[PDB]
């Protein structure tokens, strides 16, 4: 829908087989079917319709990137990422709404392994991970369930990155209002689940961590920049 | 307004300026104020080819860091209008930190208000966390100014890991070079420039250039060191550098091969 | 395995008391107030250069290092030193000289074997066949005498091995005056 049929389904071949061997094979391909100006839909292509519902190939889709060596077409993905993750973020959230969170959870683990894995930040101009988790706490449960497996997915690619690799201090201190988090007695069980085990994934002690006192702020918590709707 | 002061206060609003200057201005100054060097290292000697990086990690692991400058800039030397300087000022006790004697006399009557510090100064692993998003570091395109700046670039490094140095020299410039992409040291790519000599202040009136601001403290050190980048470039490098020549070779260190330390 | 740090350091970070590898540490010419009981990390540490300072009382920490060989004390403000340093006896030289001690203990370290003299009296004094001290370090003078230990020898005559006991104290040495 957003290409032509006949453009649709071209760049829809390239990734449609795709491994280690024919890497270097697809990316030729992509590189003299498709016009260096479709490039922002290709890029529009592989994040919403590949990447948004296809973890498992995740690892794939960035030997591609690291292969075909092309840093404009990197910032769009990166862009394209960004504004798919705000669209789910002011969405109107329900508790019935599984498919967007799934989508947030992979956009979310990509985006950490196109930033962080690569050593490369979140710019707090594209997005602030500590106060999207400060406003989820305020505005309920249902904002946590969608934040926490979110964040989780884009801290877990922190260990392959020399850089983000505990003891980070940005990255620590994400893993701190988490900590902060896990402690409340009304947390739902699976998010304190989902922080134990990116604990575990960070190779770090859920107990050795240093939580603050953020939550206990109340104006601070009055007084963030609203991320979400 | 020209060298803007930052304290654990006004921290975060001068924060959400700069990483809008760093979108129109992206050549970044520095110098570094610390308590200098209080230990020789170990079993190591004068004669093993990488003594200075250890020298270094014995007093960059040890030791606090006081002051950072920043200044920013362009392609062709111009300032953002405004502030164009930010001297960051950390939280360093006296009764409770270490420091050579004779380098806290000169901070002091260079202007630095210890006792401030103590009670307002700013946290440096928050800073860290603040400058990782920012921009201004891991990010293509920045590319710093220095001058004799081993340990400058050593207390960065410290800060932003919250770790002490990797043990050899190798893996320093490996993750230095993550963190800092391009590095220009005015005092290595002196070493191709006939009759320039001597320390910063030195360097500064053989140019010519004007020191905005107070002596020996960060934010102005790092002005004057800009005025310098620039006025050295368009007159010996005729206004270009080779990357592949002077890009990363840390002066004292065994990158483009004589002390690390910036000596008085 | 040598660190000597200069240049008038007033206090002691805790990145020091980091480096285990260290088998020598030396903090001459500074302005010392007190040594942080943290020292005891450094288990390598054989040669403690602690002179020309203005330490005014020793941790007692201090005498756990055991492997430490050789201590500079001179130069200083030490008015006593702590009992528990006796406990080093691989100690082959203790510098005390220009300290306003007391007149027994400047009695002990004036003697021939002065060092050792003054070892063996702390920790004979320390709260709580053949076998000399020379090679039993460990065992206090007092306990190695061949009636304290007869005494517990007989007492197990008559009648679990914990080791936790001896974790953080490692009381390790044996016959410690309970064991005969």
């Amino acid at each position: 829908h957003m290409l032509e049929e006949n453009i649709q389904e071209k760049i829809a071949f390239i990734f449609n087989n795709l491994s280690q061997s024919n890497m270097t094979q697809k990316v030729e391909e992509l590189k003299e079917t498709v016009k260096e100006e479709f490039m922002p839909w290709v890029s529009q292509y592989l994040v919403m319709k590949r990447v948004s519902i296809e973890p498992n190939f995740h690892s794939l889709y960035s030997n591609f990137l690291d292969t075909l060596k092309n840093p404009e077409f990197n910032k769009m993905v990166l862009n394209e990422t960004y504004r798919n993750i705000k669209v789910l973020l002011t969405s109107d959230k329900a508790a019935a709404n599984f498919s967007d969170r799934s989508l947030l959870k992979n956009l979310g683990h990509w985006l950490g392994m196109i930033t962080l894995a690569k050593n490369k930040p979140i710019l707090h101009t594209d997005l602030d991970v500590k106060s999207l988790l400060l406003e989820a706490y305020v505005k309920g449960q249902q904002e946590l369930l969608y934040v926490v497996p979110f964040v989780a997915k884009v801290l877990e690619s922190s260990i392959r990155s020399v850089v983000f690799r505990p003891p980070n201090p940005w990255t620590m201190a994400i893993m701190n209002v988490l900590a902060e988090l896990h402690q409340e007695h009304d947390l739902k069980l699976n998010l304190k689940f989902e922080i134990e085990v990116l604990c575990k994934n960070l190779a770090l002690d859920i107990n050795e961590l240093k939580p603050g006192n953020l939550l206990k702020d109340k104006d601070r918590l009055k007084n963030l920049d609203e991320q979400l709707s | 307004q020209r060298i803007c002061e930052v304290w654990a206060c006004n921290l975060d609003e001068e924060m959400k300026k700069i990483r809008q200057v760093i979108r129109k201005y992206n050549y970044v100054a520095m110098d570094t104020e610390f308590p200098g060097v209080v230990a020789r290292p170990i079993g190591e000697f004068r004669s093993n080819a990488d003594y200075q990086y250890q020298l270094l990690r014995c007093n960059v692991d040890l030791l606090k860091i006081i002051q950072l400058g920043l200044t920013f800039m362009n392609e062709q030397g111009e300032y953002p209008p405004g502030t164009s300087t930010w001297q960051f000022n950390f939280k360093f006790n006296l009764t409770e930190d270490m420091y050579a004697q004779d380098s806290i006399e000169l901070l002091t009557t260079s202007g630095i208000q210890f006792k401030k510090h103590e009670e307002e100064g700013i946290e440096t692993q928050y800073f860290a966390e603040l400058l990782m998003t920012s921009g201004v570091v891991l990010c293509e395109g920045v590319k710093w100014l220095s001058f004799h700046s081993g340990y400058d670039f050593g207390y960065l490094i410290k800060i932003l890991t919250n770790s002490n140095l990797p043990e050899e020299e190798l893996d320093f410039f490996e993750i230095l070079r993550l963190f800092f992409p391009v590095i220009y040291d005015v005092k290595y790519l002196m070493k191709s420039c006939k009759n320039l000599k001597g320390g910063l202040q030195e360097v500064a009136e053989q140019l010519e250039l004007e020191r905005i601001g107070p002596q020996h403290q960060a934010g102005s050190d790092s002005l004057l060191t800009g005025m310098a980048f620039f006025k050295m470039r368009e007159m010996f490098f005729e206004d270009h550098i080779d990357d592949a020549k002077y890009c990363g070779h840390l002066y004292g260190l065994g990158s483009g091969s004589g002390n690390a330390y910036e000596e008085e | 395995a040598e660190l000597e740090i200069s240049g008038r350091v007033r206090s002691l970070s805790t990145s020091l008391w980091s480096l285990t590898h260290l088998t020598a540490l030396h903090l001459n010419d500074n302005y010392l107030s007190r040594i942080p009981p943290d020292i005891a990390k450094l288990h390598n540490l054989v040669y403690l250069d602690l002179s020309s300072n203005k330490l005014r009382s020793l941790p007692a920490e201090l005498g756990n290092m055991v492997s430490l060989r050789e201590l500079l004390l001179n130069n200083n403000l030490l008015r006593v030193l702590p009992y528990e340093l006796g406990r080093l006896f691989q100690l082959q030289t203790l510098g005390l000289k220009g300290n306003p001690l007391s007149q027994d203990i400047l009695n002990l370290y004036q003697d021939p074997d002065g060092t050792r003299k003054l070892l063996n009296f702390m920790l004979d004094n320390l709260a709580v066949k053949y076998a000399t001290r020379q090679l039993y370090g460990y065992c206090p003078s007092w306990a190695l005498n061949w009636e304290y230990r007869k005494k517990g020898i007989m007492e197990e005559i008559v009648n679990p091995l914990d080791p936790q006991w001896l974790v953080e104290n490692n009381i390790t040495g044996c016959p410690h005056p309970h064991i005969p």
